[PDB]
RNA sequence: AGAAGGGAGCUUGACUGCGAGACCUACAAGUCGAGCAGGGACGAAAGUCGGGCUUAGUGAUCCGGUGGUUCCGCAUGGAA
RNA sequence: AGGUAGCGAAAUUCCUUGUCGGGUAAGUUCCGACCCGCACGAAAGGCGUAACGAUUUGGGCACUGUCUCAACGAGAGACUCGGUGAAAUUUUAGUACCUGUGAAGAUGCAGGUUACCCGCGACAGGACGGAAAGACCCCAUGGAGCUUUACUGUAGUUUGAU
RNA sequence: CAAGCGACUGUUUAUCAAAAACACAGGUCUCUGCAAAAUCGUAAGAUGAAGUAUAGGGGCUGACGCCUGCCCGGUGCUGGA
RNA sequence: AGGUGUAGUGGUAGGAGAGCGUUCUAAGGGCGUUGAAGGUCGAUCGUGAGGACGGCUGGAGCGCUUAGAAGUGAGAAUGCCGGUAUGAGUAGCGAAAGACAGGUGAGAAUCCUGUCCACCGUAUGACUAAGGUUUCCUGGGGAAGGCUCGUCCGCCCAGGGU
RNA sequence: AUAUCCGGGAGUCAGACUGCGAGUGAUAAGAUCCGUAGUCGAAAGGGAAACAGCCCAGACCACCAGCUAAGGUCCCAAAAU
RNA sequence: GGUAGCGGAGAAAUUCCAAACGAACUUGGAGAUAGCUGGUUCUCUCCGAAAUAGCUUUAGGGCUAGCCUCGGAAUUGAGAA
RNA sequence: UUAAGUGAAUAAGGGCGCACGGUGGAUGCCUUGGCACUAGGAGCCGAUGAAGGACGGGACUAACACCGAUAUGCUUUGGGGAGCUGUAAGUAAGCUAUGAUCCAGAGAUUUCCGAAUGGGGGAACCCAAUAUCUUUUAUAGGAUAUUACUUUUCAGUGAAUACAUAGCUGAUUAGAGGUAGACGCAGAGAACUGAAACAUCUUAGUACCUGCAGGAAGAGAAAGAAAAUUCGAUUCCCUGAGUAGCGGCGAGCGAAACGGGAAGAGCCCAAACCAACAAGCUUGUUGGGGUUGUAGGACUCCGAUAUGGUAGUCUGUUAGUAUAGUUGAAGGAUUUGGAAAAUUCCGCUAAAGAGGGUGAAAGCCCCGUAGACGAAAUGCUGACAACACCUAGGAGGAUCCUGAGUACGGCGGAACACGAGAAAUUCCGUCGGAAUCCGCGGGGACCAUCCCGCAAGGCUAAAUACUCCCUAGUGACCGAUAGUGAACCAGUACCGUGAGGGAAAGGUGAAAAGCACCCCGGAAGGGGAGUGAAAUAGAUCCUGAAACCGUGUGCCUACAACAAGUCAAAGCUCGUUAAUGAGUGAUGGCGUGCCUUUUGUAGAAUGAACCGGCGAGUUACGAUUGCAUGCGAGGUUAAGUCGAAGAGACGGAGCCGCAGCGAAAGCGAGUCUGAAUAGGGCGAAUGAGUAUGUAGUCGUAGACCCGAAACCAUGUGAUCUA
């Protein structure tokens, strides 16, 4: 309340909608997954073990932040094509579920 | 739990009647009237520990001047002569050989005089 | 407090002419017998730590005990039929005169029943032992199985 | 008046995306802006042009209208 | 559609104690009259009116302590004594005057002046005395009652369809 | 003796106003054909009336005497459609 | 742990910090009929809130240390309740006639008796409805009630009465 | 020897007088309204008789010690008749 | 005996309805709301304002900023004279 | 002698200090009673007369408690073992080992009022009818029974009116009121308030009123939730989430499903069809049959009369359990004292060292406690038995059935978090109004497709809510101004016409041993003498503060203008927590209270008569920051289960953090804007979080405390007055 000058939110207009079919995804970066041996198969089930991701929500998303340093054979909802690469150029392998 | 009042309450009464023992009438009886005289007596009192050091250095003066004029000489030339002499005795002192031992406050009054023809 | 006390609705006097300080209730709570202003309410004292922080607890306590040597571990206690003049003689052949907690394994129950009426012993099963239980004994009086069982239990 | 005043030709920059950095300022706002790209006007070229000598000519949000839209579309395709 | 009859300085006339006449030694009131009716007027009736009125208003006779102007007497209280015994109020008070000062009107501050201690009967100038959290005044995006061609509704009434 | 106001007897602000205020008989307007209009009530049921237009309701005026002029554009009411 | 040096140390609203005291809880360690708490007095200690120690009173409980939890601190609210003041021995003691003798009694202006006097008498008399609900009668009583008093009472006690 | 910046917690939104510069006012007001400095507010002490706002000056405390500020030195009343 | 509070009754005065009636009394919603007034209880230490701007159905209220306080970060030291 | 000068003492009264009293009832200690809860019990009582009352009952009886004309108790069955006739003494008269009083189970009695109910009525009163009995010569009198109303069923009478029907009489049957001021469902339904005004909205579907309940209620067995592909009645808890949404898009309002738990349970009808009966080929009654969505059933075929289940019954039997009880270890001295439990000394008991009482503080004195044990009677529960009641498989589709004035639609309202909105879903009023298995409904306007279901019939335990009462306990809850209004004869006294409002008031002592007797006094009251450890513990009784009132007196005070103190100070009087002491104080300097509120108050602004007690930032849930601890790219569980109303264990559902950018599709250490490899925004580069504690502040709540005028909704009043 600022004593009835008009408040700062009447001022500015309502913006934007939500999607009813919006899906967000559980993000995955690299350094995340130099946490696996090499020739580990990385699995939504796996990550859920390893208390890396709790909460999957629409599925695991796999990003390029980090550097990745071992060869794994990743399985996620989504892939980055950064992550792809990274994954792949290190002799991994990706595989959309 | 509960706390009643106890008697911490009477206690701290009872501190500021005694006090206002010899306060007249209910100012040494009423712990209200009471209260307001020990704040007014402690604003005097502090008070009057700077004044009592005026009113001192007061009574020494004058005493010292009756005792200055009795040997020809005004307080404020003697105090004048006194330090033109080196002389750092105080008013206290002057006015205590003043009454006590005039034979030796005429012999300063003496050199502060002798300090002024110089 | 002011509605929880018996009557008070009325408005005890009329607001102004009376000369009297205006009041709305007799049980408003500068009034006798009016109501308590706050004051308690009923309410729960109790808040649970980490599990982390309850482990380590429970674990210094044990290790405390140890470190000073009051923790006197038997191998068995033993009693045919419920007697407290035995249990204080093995007090006795222990040489523990100050406050005991007898930690027993589960299912011994006269030594159980011999050691409690003792007005320096506490008496504890392996599985049901707090922190507050070790840090108010002196000494831990511990048999071998019961040992056993709180390492199972930590 | 090295015009910002006046006349004439051609024009539509009274351009689109913007915008380092500043001024102003409680906020919301308000003001100036080199420069970059797109596509231009005038000019031989340099270059100037994001209205007018400068500073007033204005009104938040909510709610509605109209136009556009590679956005969403409550099982799905549509629609609403 | 422009106020007629009647009345009119009026329970209405601001100017206003209008003006004139009467009444008085002297009449801002009263009565009679005049009519520039600020701003009378015919059923929110006009004008008049015998009788009536604890009605308003002016004059007169009688009468008087109303007054000139106050005096005396009776009783009740007051006063003294015996009995009985409240109240409002109250920061503590050993509680003067003048001039000044100060939140601009001080028993209490300054300067000066006056004043032995304690009461009793009296009086009210002050204690901005007591009584009541000003009623006037303003304010509160207070309250209540009232009004309407304020807003929004609504009981009722009415009209149509079914 | 005289003037204002109210015709009159009455009535009223229990507790600051008794009056020139209210009422009043009289006047006038208007509604009401009876399951009247009007009012109390969601209704049933009542009052109006066990009355019936010379009666009942409502508005205004206010004994009596003499009188009560002009305006229907406006607003209401009534009728028309 | 302290020491030196320089500088600083008015303060409302208000911010920060650090403490005093109250009741209760836990543990430890203690004190109490050889006198706990509380009360009261004293010339005591600390920078402050406050803390001891004695005497007296008192007659059962209560400190201390560390930590915990709080209905945790009053001088003001025309605060609430209680007690007691001030005004005061003051206002008032509620429309009127009583006097004296004798009696009763611890005590009488005030109770009883007598005498005269005085007051009401379309009443202050005699009935009765309501209302009250034992106030009626008799014998005792004098704490309170009675605006004084009281031996008396519409009061109190004990009996009775329609 | 402070400045910014980030964050926790506020309080304040009646100001007053004095000097100086202006307006309003009658170049009246202890008036009103700004600017500017100070004091009061929230500041005790000394001086101005008394006297929030003027002059001197900022009280952590003790002293029966000394020096000064404004202002003073014939008596009240300290100090040069 | 009848009429009862969104009411009754009123020869009409805001008149009466159990000693205050522009709308009774009682209990409840209920600790109504109160930008208003009053009150708000131990101590010492450190620091210490404001009475201004902007906006406000706003003007004795509020909000952001300014001014106070506490903590923190950091720089070629950015503050003051 | 004279003159001039100086000049004490004195107190009518007052001040200060001190001592001792009175008044008063603070404080301390204590407690009869309260407060909040936990576990279990029980969750209803009434026409077989309730709740609540009135009036009565005792050797004297005012009150309370008990009881009811069989009255301070009766019978009976158990328990119990020496006293008893309540509070309450006192006298009196009695009872009890042939078992009293007392305790528990079961019965008897139970006046009058009150729903009240034969009629009436101003409750606790009055007045009847009929039958039987009784009193009197008889009338009068007395006793017992029956007699309200409506409902259900049956019978009998019986109108207009023919048969009938209505009415009427009787019988039968069942309701009628009260609560527990709670919890549930339903009808009806505010306002103050918030929105800084206010009509939408909010307060709220809350308060209030009314109906119906039940021990719980309600809901409940998919015309469901969904679209991970699936789940498989309902209810409740955690979470989702202050999310999606709603909203003068304001103030505010605010889900649901999934996931995790508690608890779990399912079943009966209508219709087709069959059989019987009755009636006017159908058209009713009864019985069978049948019960649904991977459609079921009828029907027609075959085939088994089994096997399982139960939310049945005063069916017994049995066990347990509630309602009385029995038993239950171990100390003596010594010191102090009135008294020992304190103390000292040696002992002992403990399945009991919980607690209470006892002449102070007791494991061993008492009541108890741990433990063991006990039931004639009546409940309650569980089994077991009995009995009752339900329970068929498979294959066929020709035909038949599967809830109509219903679904649904228009219109007007309402409920859904959802305010008409694009508004699905549910319901109410009104009008219109389907299909029916090749059907119908839903998947948030609507259509198609797909998927999921099968309305218009009913019932159903558990997990949930609440506690007037009962039993046993608990408390960093109260300790008489608190705690219930009420510790005490309190919903009383008292106030009010009434509804209604509503107090105050606890403490002698270990024991009354409550002061024989004497003395003054009419008494009251004192003084002695006694009792007692103490009476200055004497009933107004523990402690006994302050205000206030008084007595004694060390110092001062009758020339002085004084917020009354402070600083300086003679004199006098005293002697300490022994301190460069105490009280008083002539005289001198200085000096306008406290608080609030103000630019500024000694203020002639506010508040306080005084003293004492009480009296105001709290708690819960959330937000956020500081501090702290644990763990750390991780941190952490919630409900719940076990467990002492504890810690703890389990529980990973969920929540925060680890990735952002965008309205969004979506991309991702980037992303959005843009044509853009541009620029720019926000991010990354350039990492710390999370759980809990603690404190500061905020938000929702009355939110620091007190205060309006008023508003709304039930009631109470015309004994005043119109
Ligand atoms: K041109
Ligand atoms: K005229
Ligand atoms: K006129
Ligand atoms: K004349
Ligand atoms: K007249
Ligand atoms: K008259
Ligand atoms: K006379
Ligand atoms: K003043
Ligand atoms: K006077
Ligand atoms: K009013
Ligand atoms: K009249
Ligand atoms: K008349
Ligand atoms: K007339
Ligand atoms: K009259
Ligand atoms: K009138
Ligand atoms: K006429
Ligand atoms: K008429
Ligand atoms: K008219
Ligand atoms: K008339
Ligand atoms: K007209
Ligand atoms: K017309
Ligand atoms: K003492
Ligand atoms: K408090
Ligand atoms: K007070
Ligand atoms: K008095
Ligand atoms: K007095
Ligand atoms: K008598
Ligand atoms: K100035
Ligand atoms: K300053
Ligand atoms: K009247
Ligand atoms: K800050
Ligand atoms: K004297
Ligand atoms: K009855
Ligand atoms: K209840
Ligand atoms: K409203
Ligand atoms: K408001
Ligand atoms: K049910
Ligand atoms: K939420
Ligand atoms: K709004
Ligand atoms: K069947
Ligand atoms: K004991
Ligand atoms: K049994
Ligand atoms: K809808
Ligand atoms: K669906
Ligand atoms: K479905
Ligand atoms: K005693
Ligand atoms: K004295
Ligand atoms: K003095
Ligand atoms: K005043
Ligand atoms: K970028
Ligand atoms: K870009
Ligand atoms: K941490
Ligand atoms: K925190
Ligand atoms: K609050
Ligand atoms: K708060
Ligand atoms: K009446
Ligand atoms: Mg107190
Ligand atoms: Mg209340
Ligand atoms: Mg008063
Ligand atoms: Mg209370
Ligand atoms: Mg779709
Ligand atoms: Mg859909
Ligand atoms: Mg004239
Ligand atoms: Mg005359
Ligand atoms: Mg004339
Ligand atoms: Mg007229
Ligand atoms: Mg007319
Ligand atoms: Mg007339
Ligand atoms: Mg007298
Ligand atoms: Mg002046
Ligand atoms: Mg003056
Ligand atoms: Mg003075
Ligand atoms: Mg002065
Ligand atoms: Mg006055
Ligand atoms: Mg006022
Ligand atoms: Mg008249
Ligand atoms: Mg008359
Ligand atoms: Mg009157
Ligand atoms: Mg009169
Ligand atoms: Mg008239
Ligand atoms: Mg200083
Ligand atoms: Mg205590
Ligand atoms: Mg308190
Ligand atoms: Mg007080
Ligand atoms: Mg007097
Ligand atoms: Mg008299
Ligand atoms: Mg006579
Ligand atoms: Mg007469
Ligand atoms: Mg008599
Ligand atoms: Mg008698
Ligand atoms: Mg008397
Ligand atoms: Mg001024
Ligand atoms: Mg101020
Ligand atoms: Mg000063
Ligand atoms: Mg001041
Ligand atoms: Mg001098
Ligand atoms: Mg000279
Ligand atoms: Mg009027
Ligand atoms: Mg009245
Ligand atoms: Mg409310
Ligand atoms: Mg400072
Ligand atoms: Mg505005
Ligand atoms: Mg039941
Ligand atoms: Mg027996
Ligand atoms: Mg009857
Ligand atoms: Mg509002
Ligand atoms: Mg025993
Ligand atoms: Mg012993
Ligand atoms: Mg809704
Ligand atoms: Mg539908
Ligand atoms: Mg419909
Ligand atoms: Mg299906
Ligand atoms: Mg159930
Ligand atoms: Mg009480
Ligand atoms: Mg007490
Ligand atoms: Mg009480
Ligand atoms: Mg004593
Ligand atoms: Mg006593
Ligand atoms: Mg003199
Ligand atoms: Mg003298
Ligand atoms: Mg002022
Ligand atoms: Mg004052
Ligand atoms: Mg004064
Ligand atoms: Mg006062
Ligand atoms: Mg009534
Ligand atoms: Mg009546």
């Amino acid at each position: 309340f600022e004593g009835g000058q008009t408040p700062l939110f009447r001022r500015l207009p309502k913006r934007g909608f939500t999607n009813i079919n919006r899906k967000d995804y559980a993000v995955v970066n690299l350094d995340t997954l130099n946490r696996f041996e090499d020739g580990t198969e990385v699995t939504p089930v796996v990550l859920k073990e390893a208390g890396i991701v709790k909460n999957e929500k629409a599925g695991i998303k796999v990003l390029a932040d980090g550097e990745l340093t071992k060869k794994l054979t990743v399985k996620a909802a989504k892939f980055s094509k950064s992550a792809q690469e990274a994954i792949e150029a290190a002799g991994g392998s990706i595989e959309v579920i | 739990a509960r706390v009643k009042g106890g008697t911490v309450t009477r206690k701290r009464r009872k501190k500021v009647l005694k006090l206002a023992k010899g306060y007249y009438g209910s100012k040494h009886t009423l712990f209200k009237s009471a209260k307001e005289q020990v704040m007014n007596s402690y604003y005097y009192a502090f008070r009057d520990r700077r004044q009592k050091k005026r009113d001192f250095r007061k009574l020494w003066i004058a005493r010292i001047n009756a005792a200055a004029r009795m040997n020809g000489l005004s307080y404020s030339k003697l105090m004048h002569g006194l330090k033109l002499a080196e002389i750092d005795i105080n008013r206290k002192m002057l006015a205590d050989l003043a009454v006590n031992d005039a034979a030796a406050f005429t012999a300063l009054a003496e050199q502060a005089k002798d300090a002024l023809s110089k | 407090n002011r509605s929880a006390v018996r009557g008070g609705g009325r408005k005890p006097w009329r607001q102004k002419g009376t000369g009297r300080a205006r009041q709305g209730s007799i049980r408003s709570p500068q009034w006798r017998g009016g109501g308590v202003v706050f004051g308690p309410t009923p309410r729960s004292y109790s808040y649970k730590f980490p599990k982390k922080v309850r482990r380590l607890a429970m674990k210094s306590v044990l290790s405390d005990k140890v470190a000073e040597n009051n923790l006197v571990a038997v191998e068995g206690l033993s009693f045919d039929a419920p007697k407290t003049k035995e249990f204080k003689q093995v007090l006795a052949n222990l040489s523990i005169d100050t406050k005991v907690l007898v930690v027993l394994e589960n299912g011994n129950d006269f030594a159980a029943l011999s050691a409690r009426n003792l007005p320096n012993v506490s008496v504890v099963t392996s599985d049901n032992v707090s922190v507050l239980d070790v840090v108010s004994a002196n000494k831990v009086l511990a048999t071998q199985t019961a040992l056993t069982q709180i390492e199972e239990v930590l």
